């Protein structure tokens, strides 16, 4: 997903600190350590057609 | 509303024709500018302007599309045979049996003038003669016609009536048509192909 | 795997047998007509089968021309064949004194290896073949007509019949799939029998250039 | 003697053209015209009478040739 | 037997009587036949009279009734298909979407 | 409009005319009716012979 | 007064037959007016077209 | 995340979409594949496909895969089929001659200016057709004497 820094509103990237994987902002010292599972499913469209014809 | 839709369809047709004219004009120019060099030589080989050979024999067989009587076959043997029967009905000659027809066809085909004819045409003639002989045999078997020529109802001899004069006329007509259906050397084959494709 | 791979190997071997028979080399009818079960008897699994050596063929001799003349078939195991593999194959052919060899690559041949294969030697003839091309016999395709390489006497007769020169014949490239299938060189002539729509056949001729 | 014994339409056209051009230029006529003031009609009459004094020289592509008399060829 | 039409007298394809004349008896006979036809057919057509009127294209009562019934049935079936697609499942033909 | 396409491959000629056409069934298929006015203009050079 | 019929075969493709008496009585009679203009200008030198 | 769903797991990468066409012959209903792709060799090599009887529309692919004669046959069949689709008929000899001209130098050459330049040799015709100045200047540079054949 897309997450934004509460401080300045820039995009948050995922990096590694000294203890854990954390969201971080490229333009301010704001960080956020990851506590539990975070997921972003997309559910791409499946091929549904059987394609019998004629 | 119906009038407006009809006018839409009509204008679609008009613009389609307008674009088609120019597109096919350019295609025709390209095709003719490319194909105009070729000529059917006197050795039956189609050659380019520089002397290189494009085909060892035009169309694989050497027959003129303009004199192509059938559906890409030089003759319609059934029509030719019917025309020969109608033009020359010989009332003073007996009909031919299957064996007699095959024998006279084999005798006529082995003449010198048929040697220069292509082998494929001779094979087609043999196949057609075999088919008509089978038809004669089936008819005579159906009605019990005797090959001796003494069956009492003479009208039965009119069912499938073929005479050696008709066979000779048919074979000569087919051979002459095949000979006159060949490409006359010097014909502008390439330009004919270009136009017959572009039009 | 282990079912489609062995099937591909068997069909490649059968196509190689047909190609060698068409080229005039000596192959027994059992080699030409080999079922999948007999190939399984020879080798039933991919790890059991050895592509580099278990399938290599050296019994190929042009029995019609000279039994001494020998032909070889190679199956490099690497998908892309490098310079070193070509060097090994060439030195092996030197060891056994074999001048004609085919190399059935799996995925391709590196451009340096291709250029080296071009200029190995006029004496050492080696032909590159992709396995994908050999999975189907070109001659058996309905579109491809019947090709027969004509001898020098037949070429002379053809030229005399039409009062021709060699350069006037219709051309066919040496890199043509049929040309590489028959392994024909520049200057040879191939007679092509096109099947007509009727029972007849159309005979044409092509010069390799 | 190997080419077609039939006289092609191009051969007919060129023979008629040359004969008509010669006749229009005061060449002798061989068929005793009957009130024909058109040279082309006279040429066609000569062709029908097979009296045209012209020999066609059919050229093979390699360079070889062969000569056919107009009376020797077959017309349609 | 038979009647002359485009299939035998027109410029469509073979089986044309003029084509048969050309292929069997030469060009002159075909040209003469064409000239004779072009001189004869107009005379008979003009002496006979051939006209088209508004009543030649007017519809009959049976045609009107049949057209009305067919229009009603077709519109009912089209409305049924529209309702099937809009509300519910319409049987989708192979190789194409529902619309 | 270049030399090759406008003046070499296809070029204008004299001794030619261009007219509206109208039907005439009383003429043979190998004949065409020419107006008297055009025929007085389009000339043919006939060589005097015997 | 148009009568829709086939007549004399002279109206094959879009052609139509006209009545000689109608044309003699003024039907379709038309007038064509063309213009021919000339200019007589005085030049820079005090000489003029005459 | 942008391209992991866009990686190919099975099939020919050049092939875009294949459909199961059926022939409904009264004797039997037989199944064929219609592939909207541009890789004939891969399709022929696939398991279960009778590669002996597989054709294609792209004359270049057919040429590069199965030889110049297969390309000629494909050209003939495609032109005749296209002409028939509109109901108008052309004698097979014309299309056969066109195909032979396109494939008499061992390579399928088009009727465009490039193929025409590779086929013909006379300078004047090349100049008259297209690129007059370039052809004339190149001929002058090469000193190419042109006959009037
Ligand atoms: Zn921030």
């Amino acid at each position: 997903m897309l997450l934004f820094c509460p401080g300045c509103g820039n995009g948050l990237i995922v990096e590694e600190g000294q203890r854990c994987h954390r969201f971080a902002c490229n333009t301010c010292p704001y960080v956020h350590n990851i506590t539990r599972k975070v997921t972003n499913r997309k559910y791409p469209k499946l091929k549904e057609v059987d394609d019998v014809l004629g | 509303t119906e009038f407006f839709f009809h006018t839409m369809a009509g204008r679609e047709g008009l613009v389609d024709t307008a674009v088609k004219t120019a597109e096919t004009g350019y295609m025709q120019r390209r095709l003719v500018k490319s194909l105009e060099d070729l000529c059917s030589q006197y050795d039956l080989t189609v050659r380019s302007s520089t002397g290189d050979i494009i085909q060892f024999i035009y169309g694989g067989d050497g027959l003129d599309p303009a004199a192509m009587e059938g559906k890409d076959e030089p003759l319609e043997f059934k029509r030719v045979l019917d025309n020969i029967k109608a033009v020359f009905p010989c009332p003073s000659e007996p009909a031919l049996s299957k064996n007699e027809l095959i024998l006279t066809t084999e005798s006529i085909m082995k003449k010198s003038e048929f040697l220069c004819c292509q082998d494929s045409f001779l094979q087609e003639i043999k196949k057609f003669i075999k088919g008509v002989s089978e038809k004669i045999k089936k008819t005579r078997d159906k009605y019990g016609i005797n090959d001796n020529g003494t069956t009492e109802p003479r009208v039965l001899y009119q069912l499938d009536r073929i005479t050696p004069t008709q066979v000779e006329k048919f074979l000569e007509t087919c051979r002459d048509k095949y000979m006159r259906a060949q490409m006359e050397p010097g014909s502008a084959v390439g330009a004919l192909c270009a136009q017959s494709i572009g039009e | 795997d282990d079912e489609e791979e062995t099937y591909r190997l068997w069909k490649i071997r059968k196509t190689i047998m047909q190609l060698c028979h068409d080229r005039g080399y000596l192959v027994t009818q059992d080699e030409l007509d080999q079922t999948l079960e007999e190939f399984k008897a020879q080798s039933g699994d991919k790890p059991s089968e050895g592509r580099p050596r278990r399938t290599d063929l050296t019994v190929l001799v042009a029995h019609n021309d000279d039994p001494t003349d020998q032909m070889f078939v190679f199956f490099p195991e690497e998908p892309k064949v490098g310079i070193k593999t070509i060097k090994v194959y060439c030195q092996r052919m030197q060891e056994e004194n074999i001048t004609r060899a085919l190399i059935v690559v799996q995925q391709g041949m590196t451009p340096s290896a291709k250029q080296s294969l071009v200029d190995m030697a006029p004496k050492y003839i080696l032909e590159q073949f992709l396995q994908q091309e050999l999975l189907i016999n070109i001659t058996e395709h309905e579109l491809v007509p019947e090709h027969v390489v004509m001898t020098k006497e037949e070429v002379t007769e053809l030229l005399a019949r039409y009062k021709l020169r060699e350069n006037q014949l219709p051309r066919i490239q040496a890199g043509d799939p049929v040309a590489r299938y028959f392994g024909i060189k520049r200057g040879q002539v191939v007679k092509i029998i096109r099947p007509s729509e009727t029972a007849g056949r159309y005979i044409t001729y092509r010069l390799v250039q | 003697r190997i080419t077609t014994p039939y006289m092609t339409k191009y051969e007919r056209a060129r023979v008629l053209g040359t004969r008509a051009l010669q006749i229009a230029m005061c060449a002798p006529v061989m068929v005793e015209l009957e009130g024909e003031t058109d040279p082309l009609l006279i040429a066609m009459k000569e062709l029908k009478a097979r009296k045209i004094p012209i020999i066609i020289r059919r050229y093979l592509p390699d360079g070889s040739y062969e000569d056919w008399g107009v009376d020797e060829l077959i017309i349609t | 037997s038979g009647s002359m039409d485009k299939g035998t007298l027109g410029s469509g394809s073979k089986n044309n009587i003029f084509y048969i004349l050309l292929r069997d008896w030469g060009q002159n006979e075909a040209a003469d036949a064409m000239s004779r036809l072009a001189r004869l057919a107009p005379v008979y057509l003009s002496n006979r009279g051939f006209s088209i009127g508004i009543g030649d294209v007017t519809p009959g009562q049976g045609l009107l009734k049949a057209k009305y019934e067919l229009l009603n049935a077709g519109y009912k079936k089209c409305d049924e298909y529209i309702e099937a697609l809009n509300t519910g499942k319409l049987q989708q033909q192979p190789g194409c979407t529902a619309e | 409009q270049g030399r090759f396409r406008g003046n070499l491959s296809g070029k204008r000629v004299d001794f030619s005319g261009r007219t509206v056409i109208s039907p005439d069934p009383n003429l043979r298929i190998d004949e065409v009716a020419v107006p008297v006015h055009v025929a007085k203009i389009l000339t043919f050079p006939e060589k005097v012979n015997k | 007064t148009v009568a829709v019929m086939s007549y004399s075969g002279y109206d094959i493709e879009d052609a139509l037959v006209l009545n000689k008496a109608s044309l003699d009585r003024g039907f379709g009679r038309c007038l064509v007016y063309k213009n021919a203009k000339c200019t007589l200008k005085r030049y820079t030198n005090q000489t003029f077209d005459k | 995340k942008e391209d992991l769903p866009k990686v190919v797991v099975q099939g020919i990468p050049e092939v875009s979409r294949a459909v199961i066409h059926i022939d409904e012959q009264s004797g039997k209903e037989k199944y064929k594949l219609l592939v909207e792709g541009d890789n004939l060799r891969a399709v022929m090599a696939t398991h279960g496909v009778k590669g002996t009887r597989t054709t294609s529309n792209n004359t270049y692919e057919v040429e590069k895969t199965l030889g110049i004669e297969a390309a000629r046959t494909t050209i003939i069949n495609e032109i005749q089929y296209t002409m028939v689709n509109h109901g108008m008929s052309i004698d097979r000899r014309h299309v056969m001659l066109l195909s032979d001209l396109m494939t008499y130098k061992g390579e399928v050459l088009g009727i465009t200016r490039f193929g025409l330049a590779k086929m013909k040799e006379s300078v004047l015709m090349l100049a008259s057709f297209e690129k007059t100045a370039d052809h004339l200047f190149d001929a002058a540079y090469f000193g190419q004497k042109d006959s009037v054949c």
